């Protein structure tokens, strides 16, 4: 088992920056791709932004080169960076943790709104 | 255990996938040659036409023909789980793009040599490289890095695989994998070694259905 929790989330104005975090504990050296998703109104959940064990890093299309995904491996600890925020990017983002194996772990989620 | 694979020894491949909710099946067969590193293998999509391009199934569909030197022979775990098998498990992280991942269960039935597959398909892109077939039909060579994993009594595997995009790009696939005994016997526990790995795909020219004729070239050193 591993638990996955999720910070950072809440309101912010169009332009502006949000940051997420998530730290992951337990079996810690099962985990090979550690990041987020994100499902917004009336949508299928999307993959947005994972980094694998080996540094290698996967943008889903929500990217747009506006978010930046870290991750602190002394902390066991990734950090999704959103920038120039829009409307649209209204939404629940969850943390997603993944494995060799079938199914994923998740984070409980947490909501993203932006407006005015 | 090493004694199965003393000559040419048949392969059955079973495939049963779903990508994006696309499901197929495929079904293989050839020979493996050990003593050679060598393996001849030809698959038939019997569902249709392959949701994917065939080049990012090449890994998933038998690393116990590898050849391994006389100096290695105590580090190949995969003919050591012979003939009861092993699990095959991956996920593969296509950069910017889906993933895979999969269950296989490598084992002797009677002489020939099976790997029994499910594979499960996610988050890839309608108009990206995979779901849009813009993968050259090649392969290119790669070092495969094996290390044992005593507390589970197996391996872990990770290797990048290199695909070639037809606008001169490359698009990597990050592997992540682990191999664990189906037999409750004792089991050969490597030292750090890779595998050099080299795969040429063709088609058959007499063959109406969509398909792949494989041909892979396995050495282990290190
Ligand atoms: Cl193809
Ligand atoms: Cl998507
Ligand atoms: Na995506
Ligand atoms: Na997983």
């Amino acid at each position: 088992d591993v638990q996955l929790v999720e910070s950072g989330g809440g309101l912010v104005q169009p332009g502006g920056s949000l940051r997420l975090s998530c730290a992951a504990s337990g079996e810690i050296a099962s985990i090979i791709a550690i990041g987020w998703y994100r499902q917004a109104p009336g949508k299928q959940r999307e993959s947005v932004a994972l980094i694998t064990r080996s540094g290698m890093i996967t943008y889903g299309d929500s990217a747009q080169g506006r978010f930046t995904i870290s991750r602190d491996d002394a902390k066991n600890t990734v950090y999704l960076h959103m920038d120039d925020l829009v409307p649209e990017d209204t939404a629940v983002y969850y943390c997603n943790a993944k494995k060799v194996s079938f199914g994923d772990y998740w984070g409980q989620g947490t909501q993203v709104t932006v407006s005015g | 255990g090493e004694e199965l694979f003393t000559g040419v020894v048949p392969i059955l491949v079973e495939l049963d996938g779903d990508v994006n909710g696309h499901k197929f099946s495929v079904s293989g067969e050839g020979e493996g040659d050990a003593t050679y590193g060598k393996l001849t293998l030809k698959f038939i999509c019997t569902t249709g036409k392959l949701p994917v391009p065939w080049p990012t199934l090449v890994t998933t569909f038998v690393q116990c023909f590898a050849r391994y030197p006389d100096h290695m022979k105590q580090h190949d775990f995969f003919k050591s789980a012979m003939p009861e098998g092993y699990v095959q498990e991956r996920t593969i992280f296509f950069k910017d793009d889906g993933n895979y991942k999969t269950r296989a269960e490598v084992k002797f039935e009677g002489d020939t040599l099976v790997n029994r597959i499910e594979l499960k398909g996610i988050d890839f892109k309608e108009d990206g490289n995979i779901l849009g077939h813009k993968l050259e039909y090649n392969y290119n060579s790669h070092n495969v890095y094996i290390m044992a994993d005593k507390q589970k009594n197996g391996i872990k595997v990770n290797f990048k695989i290199r695909h070639n995009i037809e606008d001169g790009s490359v698009h990597l696939a990050d592997h992540y994998q682990q191999n664990t005994p189906i037999g409750d016997g004792p089991v050969l526990l490597p030292d750090n070694h890779y595998l050099s790995t080299q795969s040429a795909l063709s088609k058959d020219p007499n063959e109406k259905r969509d398909h792949m004729v494989l041909l892979e070239f396995v050495t282990a050193a290190g």
